[PDB]
């Protein structure tokens, strides 16, 4: 059947799409199409990574503000590098470090 | 044999005289089956086939009335236990015949 | 209008014919069997109810027996 | 035996028994190596009674073999994945053409879309 | 090939439908199924419920035999050749509080009776 | 720092499932594994801080999540030693599965949505594990339940898959109803939902039974194990996650977090589940189903060990974390085997040239399952078996379960590798990329590290037992393995058929419970409201 | 994949050779099983062996209709899942 | 022998590349054993 | 019980709390389990090789305590007349 005019606006079958598999190309889904691989995907992934790291920075600030250690660690912990509310370590015998 | 009815530009006109069938909202309507329609009609009008039989009375009583009786008995037992728990006098419930007038506890009183 | 009632026979040779039908009568459990299984499973569902009933009866019986022995001890004495 | 097997003629009924027996040998085996001796044994079991002409004895053998094949039906049939009863049957079924898609749906009579209360 | 495999389409209904046809689940592919497999139709392995009940009747006595001896026949003194773990008094008194503890079975202790009655505690809250 | 891992997983879920159109299939194949790798670094930091250095942390995100009169609950995360260990194990396995799905799911349409489901699935597991109060645990519990529902039924055009998802949903609904009852009991008589004030030395039996009934759901025990076998309908990456860490372990984690269980019930139920799971795995002919029944058996061991001793909770958790590794490896290798052979049945597998890494991973995971000495699984299983000697009934059943486990494990190994080729003469192939090799390297590193670091503090603590008693599990496992290699017949055809039907638990439900359910529906609707109470 | 007749013919002829009774020149692209010397129980084994050769499952009612070398090739050609 | 010659029809299953290799299932066990032997000599 | 008296408790309450020893581990062996705990968490991955002396000492004291438990069991059982 002669493909409808809007078929030009619709995108092609991707490389990952099996040649036998047929799907309706007009259907829109937020998670993507049947095999995706859009043009410009690399820039979108870079933007997504930037947003991920910025949100990680915000979450890191929030958690550090709300991270409460009420019992001294037995030894040195990595959190001492970035958070100043860590109690001074005391070992199993009881000696302060 | 088909044409696009909708126009995003806003210049939409319904071609009631068009030789080609418009791709309107009815384009995607489900075709439907004769026997499925009669099954739907039968299932909705199931009161026509209702017959009072001893088996029907047995089922209705044993499940519906049985569940009501069980729930009422359980609720009465829970009320009795709560009255013993709270220290209240036995409460005058509607179908319980009690010679006490205690219904609502006094907040001011210590029980 | 209505959907076609004619089936597609293209894949019968690959996946088998549709001649074989279900043997179910599409009828429900008998009333007698249903009574037994409702009055068996529903109590199993309400297992806390019977535990509470058992303990409450035990508590009340022990309390009443204590009261009776107390009456006996407070009558003579 | 099912009704469809019973309605079959004698020749085809014995053929069905042999086919089902071979498939159940495949299902109850642990490997292809077990299959061959057991397949030869089933071969000999059918060949032993092929020359009988007494109808009543033949009916007895067919009925007993049908009961045996009914009891030893495997809980887990070994079926190729792409066929009915297989794992990959219907995973992503190929979607057919001629699909009814309505373009620009919200722009068909946009102002007047809604339900109306018609009265006499 | 995972995607694009051929499928058989279930035939359209051509006869009056039973009232309880909702017990049949059909998505349009040929092998339709009951709502719960085993409710009706073909049985896996051609085994009925009676067969499974008889098999369970055979199994249960053998499976229950190890458990019944220790739980019922055996007693705390004869269950094991040793007494429960011995603790200092301060630790033992706290550990004996736990109804699900393991020091409640110490028959050497002079509080054995009270500990056993604690272990067999209340079924439901009194209040 | 502690919050970061959950953020990374939920970001992966949102990014892949809502903006996957922009990211693409490749975009998922980067953002998923990278985010879970970052979460793995964060989880490693958490594990070092909390477990090794004994530094628990509490993070309160916000207060008054529910504030109605006295009822008050807050969204808070407490990373205690149990939580750090489960978090590390879960994130490690989930990063591995995300590496695995890049090549396995390439032939699937919605790979981005699959990655998004996997990442939210891990995130809800970490919410369950790290919650400081019962409500956060319930949130994670229901989140993993719904994610399992959306992952098992991924193939919607298969009636079996959607019915399996419905089965999982309904069974889990019953279980969390019992848990919600126990939660309400504990709030009423303790004053709080937090685990700190949750402590009760004496608890009435009803609360214990409700807790146990809720736990036996996700940790599929007897009468609640029906969903686990049917959960095979989903894609292989789903099966690995659900059986290794997320779903099955949650009940054991709940039982260990709150020690309100009763010794008599847990030991009997666990031993029965272990024996029944081994017996069911004997009959099975799908590769994937045998491993699920083995998961059931291992869950039975872990539940049984709680009854034995005070250290039973530690032993159960150690076996939990050890089991996640080799079980996840077993599912991933089985899934690769299915893809390479286009087959699910053990009969048609056979010797064929392949990758040395995958065969070695399968061999080592199966050896850990069997109990091969000086392995991570060996120690975590002997810690249970040796300490269960005091409970005579439990110990016997667990030893027979060890025999059965050895038998079917060795049978599966012989059928996959030692047996001659059983599949047909057709072009079948699945070439493995470096990403799958990194996945199996991560699993093998987990297995190797488990030996050096151990599972429990009292793992090598002496159980004062005679030598012939202590080394008995090895002999039983060896005898089971030798009998499995010979592929001998152990039971009569009647009992083999009985085990193939998994005890007929589902057929009983079909014939009695479901029919009564729909007869109650018939009485309620047809006879009464559309019958007696409907006008002509 | 629609497999061409020439290959299907070669593979069905290859399978048919393994019966000892059948003489290697009697099997032709168009020959009934009776002229080859095959019995009914033998035809069962040949239909099954065709099932391994082309990696397909023959539903039984069609399996009865296969009695000739010709129609077996036709059935294999018809099948889109034949390998 | 009467019947289809099943084993002759499937004689390709003994292909050199369809046989079991100890190295594939146990890749570096020998190297570990040799290293343990050397370390045994050192430790003793 | 009286015949086989408890041993002296070397570990004190403040030491057990400072080592964060759970109450279940406070069983007349607590000092040795403090040693084993500190050495095990000192060596996160080499504790199996490095921490063997402390584990040996703990296992030895636990063995002695287990013998005391069995002796108490025998004394109680003979007192009741069961043997
Ligand atoms: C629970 C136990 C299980 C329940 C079932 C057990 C068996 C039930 C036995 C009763 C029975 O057989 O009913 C059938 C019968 C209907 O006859 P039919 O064979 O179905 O067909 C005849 C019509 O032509 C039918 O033609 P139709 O199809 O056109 O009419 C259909 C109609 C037919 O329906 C009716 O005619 C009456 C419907 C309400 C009945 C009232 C309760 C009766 C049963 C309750 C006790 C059962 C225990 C046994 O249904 C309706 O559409 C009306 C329903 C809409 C209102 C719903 C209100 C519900 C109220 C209670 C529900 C019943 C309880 C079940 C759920 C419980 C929930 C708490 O119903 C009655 O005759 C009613 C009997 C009891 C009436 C209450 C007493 C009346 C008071 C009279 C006082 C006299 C005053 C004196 C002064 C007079 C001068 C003014
Ligand atoms: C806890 C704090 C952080 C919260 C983050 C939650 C994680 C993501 C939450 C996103 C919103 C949750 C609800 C999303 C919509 C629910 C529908 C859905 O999830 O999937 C849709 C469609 O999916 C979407 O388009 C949106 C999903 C985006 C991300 C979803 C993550 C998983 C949902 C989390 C579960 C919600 C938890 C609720 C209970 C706590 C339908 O999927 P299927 O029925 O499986 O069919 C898909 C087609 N196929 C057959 C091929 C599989
Ligand atoms: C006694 C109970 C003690 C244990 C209780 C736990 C289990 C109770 C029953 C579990 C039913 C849940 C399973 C389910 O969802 O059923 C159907 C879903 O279909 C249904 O909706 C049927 C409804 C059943 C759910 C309720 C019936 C049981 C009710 C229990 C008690 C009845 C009344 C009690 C008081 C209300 C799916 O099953 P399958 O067909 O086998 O699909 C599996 C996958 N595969 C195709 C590969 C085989
Ligand atoms: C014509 C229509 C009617 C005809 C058919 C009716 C047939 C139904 C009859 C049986 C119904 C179930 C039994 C309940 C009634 C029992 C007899 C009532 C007398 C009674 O209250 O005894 C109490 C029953 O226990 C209890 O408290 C209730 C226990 C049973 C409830 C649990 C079993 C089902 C669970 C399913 C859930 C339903 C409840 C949900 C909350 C215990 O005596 P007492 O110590 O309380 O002293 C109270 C002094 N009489
Ligand atoms: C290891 C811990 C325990 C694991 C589970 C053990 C369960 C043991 C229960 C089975 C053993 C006792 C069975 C009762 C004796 C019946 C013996 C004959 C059976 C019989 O004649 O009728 C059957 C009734 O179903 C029945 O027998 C149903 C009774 C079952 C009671 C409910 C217990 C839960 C069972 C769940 C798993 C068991 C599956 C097998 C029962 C089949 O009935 P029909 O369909 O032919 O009727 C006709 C439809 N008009
Ligand atoms: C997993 C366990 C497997 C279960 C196996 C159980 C199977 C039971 C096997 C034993 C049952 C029998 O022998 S059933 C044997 C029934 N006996 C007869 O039918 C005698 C008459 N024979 C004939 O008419 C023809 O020779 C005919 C044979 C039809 C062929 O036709 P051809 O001359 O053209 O080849």
């Amino acid at each position: 059947v002669p493909e409808p005019p809007y078929a030009k606006y619709l995108a092609n079958k991707s490389h990952y799409c099996p040649p036998d598999f047929h799907y309706s190309r007009e259907i829109y889904a937020p998670y993507g199409g049947y095999f995706n691989d859009p043009k410009g995907w690399r820039t979108n992934t870079a933007i997504a990574t930037l947003v991920m790291l910025a949100g990680a920075y915000a979450v890191f600030c929030f958690g550090n503000a709300r991270e409460e250690r009420l019992r001294a660690p037995k030894g040195w912990i990595p959190s001492q590098l970035w958070n100043d509310n860590v109690p001074t370590p005391v070992d199993y015998r009881g000696k302060v470090l | 044999s088909s044409r696009i009815a909708g126009d995003t530009t806003g210049k939409y006109t319904p071609n009631i005289f068009s030789p080609e069938t418009p791709m309107d909202r009815s384009f995607s309507h489900v075709p439907k089956n004769p026997f499925w329609e009669a099954w739907v009609f039968r299932r909705d009008n199931i009161q026509r086939e209702f017959v009072w039989t001893w088996q029907t009375i047995f089922d209705l009583a044993t499940f519906v009335g049985g569940l009501y009786v069980a729930m009422y008995a359980t609720a009465s037992f829970c009320s009795r236990q709560n009255d013993k728990r709270n220290g209240y006098p036995e409460r005058n419930y509607y179908f319980s015949d009690s010679k006490s007038n205690f219904v609502i506890p006094d907040e001011r009183e210590f029980y | 209008n209505y959907a076609s009632l004619k089936a597609d026979t293209s894949m019968d040779h690959v996946f088998g014919d549709s001649t074989n039908k279900l043997n179910y009568d599409f009828q429900l459990m008998s009333s007698k069997e249903a009574f037994f299984w409702n009055y068996t499973l529903y109590p199993i569902v309400g297992f806390p109810i019977f535990l509470y009933l058992y303990q409450f009866n035990k508590l009340e019986n022990f309390e009443a027996e204590i009261a009776a022995a107390k009456a006996a001890k407070a009558a003579s004495e | 035996a099912s009704e469809a097997v019973l309605r079959l003629p004698h020749k085809l009924r014995v053929m069905r028994m042999y086919r089902t027996g071979l498939k159940e040998i495949v299902n109850w085996s642990y490997g292809r190596h077990e299959f061959y001796p057991r397949a030869n044994a089933l071969r000999m079991e059918f060949e032993a009674n092929k020359e009988l002409s007494d109808r009543e004895q033949i009916r007895k053998l067919v009925l007993h073999g049908e009961d045996l094949l009914a009891r030893f039906r495997h809980w887990e049939p070994t079926i190729r994945s792409e066929f009915v009863g297989g794992t990959v049957y219907g995973v992503w079924p190929q979607h057919c053409k001629d699909v009814k898609f309505v373009p620009n749906p919200a722009y068909i009579d946009e102002f007047k879309q809604g339900d109306t209360v018609l009265l006499y | 090939a995972g995607a694009g495999g051929p499928v058989k389409l279930s035939p359209p209904v051509d006869k009056p439908l039973p009232y309880n046809y909702d017990f049949w689940m059909d998505n349009g592919i040929y092998p339709g199924q009951p709502i719960y497999d085993g409710m009706f139709g073909s049985m896996v392995g051609n085994m009925s419920l009676e067969y499974m009940a008889k098999g369970w009747l055979v199994l249960l006595p053998i499976l229950s035999a190890p458990f019944v001896y220790e739980h019922c026949i055996a007693d705390d003194v004869t269950r094991n050749p040793f007494v429960p773990r011995q603790y200092p008094s301060e630790v033992r008194e706290f550990l004996a509080l736990f109804k699900n503890g393991f020091v409640l079975n110490d028959y050497s202790q002079p509080d054995y009776e009270e500990m056993k009655r604690r272990q067999s505690g209340l079924l439901t809250p009194i209040y | 720092m502690f919050l970061l891992a959950v953020y990374f997983l939920f970001f992966s879920a949102i990014a892949n499932g809502f903006f996957g159109r922009y990211l693409g299939v490749r975009g998922s194949q980067l953002l998923g594994p990278s985010a879970l790798f970052l979460a793995l670094l964060c989880s490693g930091t958490i594990f070092y801080e909390v477990c090794i250095q004994g530094c628990s942390t509490n993070i309160k995100l916000f207060e008054n999540f529910v504030y109605s009169n006295e009822l008050n609950v807050s969204a808070s995360f407490l990373y205690d030693p149990l939580a750090a260990t489960m978090t590390l194990t879960v994130v490690w396995i989930s990063c591995a599965v995300h590496a695995y799905q890049n090549l396995y799911m390439r032939g699937d349409g919605s790979q981005t949505l699959f990655t998004s489901y996997l990442s939210a699935f891990t995130g809800f597991m970490l919410i369950l594990v790290a919650g400081q109060n019962l409500v956060m645990l319930f949130i994670g519990w229901e989140g993993i339940g719904v994610c399992s529902y959306l992952l098992i039924g991924y193939y919607g055009s298969r009636v079996s898959a959607v019915k399996s998802a419905n089965k999982s949903l309904i069974v889990n609904k019953i279980s969390d109803g019992f848990l919600l009852g126990s939660m309400l009991y504990l709030w009423f008589y303790t004053g709080s939902f937090s685990y700190c004030s949750l402590a009760t030395f004496q608890i009435p039996d009803v609360v214990s039974i409700l807790v146990l009934l809720g736990a036996i759901g996700k940790s599929s025990q007897l009468f609640f194990h029906v969903w686990l076998a049917d959960a095979m309908e989903g894609p292989t990456p789903v099966s690995a996650l659900i059986h290794a860490a997320t779903l099955v372990t949650a009940g054991i984690y709940v039982l260990c977090k709150l020690n309100l269980h009763s010794q008599s019930a847990v030991g009997i139920l666990g031993a029965a589940t272990a024996l029944m799971g081994g017996l069911f795995g004997l009959a099975a002919n799908d590769l994937k189903r045998v491993i699920a029944f083995s998961t059931c058996s291992q869950l039975g061991y872990m539940m049984a060990v709680l009854s034995t001793c005070d250290d039973g909770a530690d032993f159960a958790m150690g076996h939990l974390v050890s089991h996640a590794g080799f079980k996840a490896t077993l599912f991933l290798s089985a899934g690769l085997s299915i893809a390479k052979e286009n087959n699910n049945f053990l009969n048609r597998y056979g010797s064929r040239q392949g990758s040395p890494t995958l065969s070695f991973a399968t061999t080592i995971a199966s050896l850990n399952l069997l109990g091969f000495p000086e392995l991570g699984g060996f120690y975590s299983k002997e810690s249970i078996l040796n300490n269960a000697y005091i409970n005579q009934g439990v110990s016997i059943i667990l030893t027979l379960a060890t025999f059965l486990t050895a038998f079917y494990t060795s049978k599966v190994l012989a059928q996959l590798y030692l047996f001659p080729y059983g599949n047909g003469r057709q072009q079948k192939s699945f070439d493995i990329d470096a990403t799958t090799l990194i996945c199996f390297g991560l699993l093998l590193s987990e297995m190797l590290l488990r030996i050096f670091t151990g599972s429990s503090l009292s793992q090598n603590m002496t159980t004062n037992l005679p030598a012939h008693i202590k080394n008995l599990p090895f002999w039983v496992a060896l005898s089971g393995a030798l009998s499995g290699l010979a592929t001998t017949n152990l039971f009569s055809s009647n009992f083999m058929r009985f085990f193939g039907n998994r005890g007929g638990f589902d057929v009983f439900y079909a014939r009695k419970c479901s029919n009564v359910f729909y007869h109650n529906a018939y009485v309620s609707y047809t006879l009464l409201d559309r019958g007696f109470l409907k006008l002509y | 994949h629609g497999l061409d007749r020439d290959t299907v013919t070669e593979r069905v002829i290859h399978v048919a050779k393994h019966f000892e009774k059948v003489d290697p020149n009697k099997i032709t692209p168009t020959a009934t099983f009776e002229e080859l010397g095959l019995d009914s129980l033998d035809t069962v084994e040949l239909v099954m062996a065709l099932e391994e050769e082309f990696g397909l499952e023959i539903p039984d009612n069609e399996a009865d209709k296969i009695t000739t070398m010709a129609d077996a090739i036709s059935y294999v050609v018809s099948n889109p899942l034949a390998k | 022998k009467i019947g289809f010659q099943w084993e002759k029809y499937e004689a390709w299953r003994y292909h050199p590349l369809l046989r079991f290799n100890k190295n594939t299932m146990f890749p570096g066990v020998g190297l570990g054993a040799a290293a343990f032997a050397v370390y045994y000599v050192v430790d003793t | 019980a009286d015949r086989f008296p408890p041993p002296k408790m070397v570990a004190t309450q403040e030491e057990m709390d400072n080592a964060d020893i759970p109450y279940k581990y406070r069983d007349y062996c607590a000092h040795l389990i403090i040693d084993f705990k500190e050495c095990r968490y000192g060596h996160p991955l080499t504790w199996r090789i490095n921490c063997a002396h402390e584990l040996h000492h703990y296992n030895k004291c636990s063995y002695i305590e287990f013998k005391r438990r069995v002796a108490i069991a025998i004394e109680e059982k003979k007192r009741r007349g069961l043997m």
